[PDB]
């Protein structure tokens, strides 16, 4: 009847994403310095592949960005690309 | 820090 949180394996194909955080910053959750989905434009690719806001990166193209700096979550990041995330 | 990607 609710979903209190799950993990997705979404695979975008272009990115219209702005990835926050990072071990190293301020974090874009109050206690979480993990890689977050800041902004998505409404129109780009990752909006249509089921990507959202406040979304946990927690893989990108078989790379584990679970607790990784954030040069390391872009570098990753910057064809096709498919991402896997948690949420709340 | 809101990188572009």
């Amino acid at each position: 009847a609710r979903i209190e949180e799950e993990e997705l394996t979404l695979t975008i194909l272009r990115l219209g994403i702005s990835i926050a955080g990072g071990k190293g910053s301020t974090p874009y959750k109050g206690d979480d310095e993990g890689i977050f989905i800041s902004r998505v434009s409404e129109e780009g690719p990752a909006a249509r592949a089921g990507v959202r806001v406040g979304d946990k990166l927690l893989e990108v193209n078989g790379v584990a960005l679970q607790g990784a700096e954030h040069h390391e979550a872009v570098e990753a990041l910057r064809t096709a690309v498919q991402m896997r995330v948690w949420r709340e | 820090i809101e990188s572009e990607v």
